[PDB]
């Protein structure tokens, strides 16, 4: 019993710092919300109680969490692959499209901007054959896309970091764009602990 | 499996 | 603003898996310890108010998680690694008794047996370089320790680990009595958070 | 030393259970193959040394092990996600794909035998849920994948478990196709274990 | 590291 | 014959990580001996060809494993039962002299020490309910176990955690010893493939 | 076979 | 690479 004590905390605790991470990543304050993912992160190895009430928290938890890194290349969240941090992003995406019980219809516009700028980024950056690699994984399929696959495919052998497409892209941008998509399938809220913070900060 | 299931940090 | 507010949750968590840990110490859990012990760990970072607040319970804590460790010889908490974890603990149990300002006789039981331990946990993992070295430079004028300072250096040169100061020392019984020397200089609250949970379990 | 002469002997051991376990799968002796695939997983937590000499082999044993427990849509081999082992056999190609550095033209021949099969397995277990989710995130794209495709999801909107691309489809036939496959990317030389059982036995 | 044994993991996670 | 050489090779690499095990074992590594312990035991389903070859090293690491377990009392190494691991040690001890054919002086030596440890591991964990039944069970027969089963017997009725025989009891200390005994049974034999391993590296 | 039941190195 | 407080001042975890 001492212990589903500590359960109930741990899951008001989980609950306030992922409140906290969303309102670091809305504020651009990616410093903050990296050390209160970790902090989420070392709380997930204990006893949680039931996971019906975290699982959609955690999943966009987890998509933030790869976005905020996209960045970084040599950085992986894949246990098993070589798997850029937007790459393993898209199978989040996909994780809370079955989970959220959404439709393709619903969740194309965001994967997509994800699939564009993992591309975009692996441009930005010099690394061209990753950027073929995601392209023909992810895009070379659609509709819609193809002038963009076309373009972003020649942007590659010609190596022409100099095009409109790269140099308007803006990360940042894509960010809170990415957050305003996740938040959307989340409640809002004040939890428990926040609220009680005020109760007697008072 | 919280941990490895919701993954938040890169494993790297 | 909604920062006043985190700094204090912050330390409300930090209090309330302090006390968990402790709780994992006594009843002899130190997995469960660490796991917390890395929780704490991450919460360092985010902004707590005024170390004061805070700065007693995170001694003890430090001290606890080096004698945790105190088995571990390829373990250091010492920025540049020539320290085994006993050792460490040794210093925190000096910035314990100058920053609560306790009186040499209220600390040199305790600081014998961390000494004592941190010699001869090397020995029975047969160190016994490391533990000559440990030795000598803790027991040398700390006098009295003179049966036993002498009883370990014949321990070590005929590498006797039947030796009974060997073979009657348990680092469970060490540990068990270390954390009721540091438990007795605090003030374990019964943290907001699980009397929180309590009034709502309840 | 002696420690880097454990990896040497972990690592004779991993290639010459990995032969034993393509012989197994070879000859249709898939529990041999469960067997050898358990203690070589509980190899992988020693040390070997020269990942890039396992690294291989050890990509092709995990899609093996994914299509052996093809018809098992309860078992998983994902932390994150729930994935029918055909669907983990599919990401594994992926990744044998990019460690391969194989080209495109060479791996959707069998990925498309991979999804042909894992569509079908939910099919003839009757999760026409499941089949349709993989049918539309898998063959969702268009060429001769245009036949099969409808036909199935015709299959799936008309339980028709009787159609013949169903009654025709035999497990057995695929695993030995995918073993071909994988085959033919190996060196298949001799494990020295092996050579030496010969030395030593005859 | 060991996760050898988890990013080449050969058996069911379940 | 394809069938005789796996034979072969799994005796060889059963003994090898058997050697490997106790090397463990007598470092403190106890990390490494479980690991190598359950390589050892996905082992046990492969043909091996002839028992007796092995039956004797299989016994050994038996008792060792419980052993190595000995503080987790809900830790079950006994199908039908809640027998902690140190009780299951006792069975296997008896085990062992029956198979090694000792006599019941070599063997009441180490068969006190396994008793003792089992009911202090229990007392130190405050389980003085199973202590008691431990102690009535397997110690209170008499040779001179006379007294120390008549302080063990105070010592749980009044819960005193701090009498010297608790106090001064050592599982690493008794762990060791058992280990020490166990080998001293066992042939001086390097295993051929760690023979091989020195071929390989010069 | 048994071996590995007969042998029993880990807990159950 | 940035900003972290009192967590090497009252470090609990090893380096090791």
């Amino acid at each position: 019993g001492e212990a589903r004590l500590e359960e109930a905390v741990n899951r008001w605790v989980l609950k306030f710092y992922f409140h906290e991470a969303l309102r670091a990543f809305r504020g651009s304050r990616y410093g903050d919300f990296r050390q209160i993912r970790d902090i989420m992160q070392a709380l997930l190895v204990r006893p949680l109680g039931k996971e019906h009430t975290v699982s959609r928290l955690l999943r966009v938890m987890q998509c933030l969490s790869r976005i905020e890194e996209g960045e970084n290349l040599d950085c992986s969240f894949d246990m098993e692959a070589e798997l850029t941090p937007l790459e393993s992003a898209i199978n989040v995406l996909e994780m809370i499209k079955t989970e959220f019980t959404l439709t393709e219809a619903v969740v194309e516009s965001s994967r997509k901007l994800v699939k564009e700028a993992a591309v975009i980024i692996c441009i930005k950056n010099k690394e061209f054959e990753k950027a073929s690699k995601i392209l023909k994984k992810h895009m070379s399929k659609d509709p819609t896309t193809q002038k963009l696959r076309n373009d972003l495919l020649n942007i590659i052998r010609e190596k022409n970091l100099a095009h409109p497409v790269i140099q308007n892209f803006s990360y940042e941008t894509f960010q809170q764009k990415m957050l305003r998509f996740l938040e959307s399938h989340l409640d809002d809220a004040e939890p428990y602990l926040l609220t009680m913070a005020k109760k007697a900060l008072k | 499996g919280l941990a490895l299931k919701y993954l938040l940090t890169p494993v790297n």
